[PDB]
């Protein structure tokens, strides 16, 4: 669970028509990342797009696009050959399950 | 890739948002026309079933 | 960057005060238009009334 890993910075705020969608995994397809995230889909944007984390082998960002290309960007993204991310900004939920796991742990100490 | 290029997907996107907007500014006359004049009409048959019956 | 997100939230704010105006415009729009069909119901009826009162 990425929760605190995702960059809320990067969230789109009034998303109504309007969504990022985070579709990233190998590395080694991340040769033309920059084009890729640039242009992902028919509408994607090229600036608010970016990526979060970097690991040794795969990458994790998010892309910028339209309301009715989140399934247009999941089939781009699987043409690049990248792994379903969805993530559902769950800003809310991370912090609470921060909160638990510090609970459990001072109920544990 | 470059701003200009960049620019015609930008569009399309503006684009797509101001069809949807438009479509809901012609939903918006459409309620305007037909619930207006169902309204103005309810109302009338209203008043003067009431003021025909008094009559 | 900032400012493009900014040149596209305008863009939003604009959209969604165009359909805010629109709706504010249809309420001010239905209650004049049930007025001027109150009023002409209300004037056919008193017409007809003083008809009546004077046939009567």
């Amino acid at each position: 669970s990425l929760a605190e890993i995702v960059k809320k910075d990067d969230f789109v705020l009034d998303s109504e028509y309007l969504v990022t969608l985070l579709v990233v995994v190998p590395k080694l397809n991340h040769n033309d990342w920059i084009k890729q995230y640039e242009t992902l889909a028919e509408m994607v944007v090229p600036r608010s797009s970016n990526v979060l984390s970097e690991d040794q082998d795969s990458y994790l960002c998010n892309v910028t696009l339209f309301k009715k290309a989140v399934d247009d960007f999941r089939h781009k993204a699987r043409e690049n050959k990248f792994i379903v991310r969805d993530f559902q900004y769950n800003e809310e939920e991370m912090r609470a399950d921060k909160e638990e796991m510090n609970r459990l742990s001072t109920d544990k100490k | 890739l470059s701003d200009a290029d960049v620019q015609k997907q930008i569009k399309h996107m503006m684009a797509f948002i101001e069809q949807e907007a438009n479509e809901k500014a012609e939903e918006i006359d459409a309620k305007a026309e037909e619930e207006f004049n169902i309204e103005k009409g309810r109302l009338v048959q209203t008043q003067r079933l009431k003021i025909m019956e008094y009559y | 960057q900032s400012q493009g997100i900014q040149q596209l939230l305008q863009a939003e704010k604009r959209a969604a005060e165009k359909v805010a105006d629109a709706r504010k415009r249809k309420a001010r729009r239905l209650k004049q238009a049930k007025e001027e069909a109150q009023m002409e119901v209300e004037q056919y009826r008193r017409e007809r009334e003083q008809e009546f009162q004077s046939k009567q």
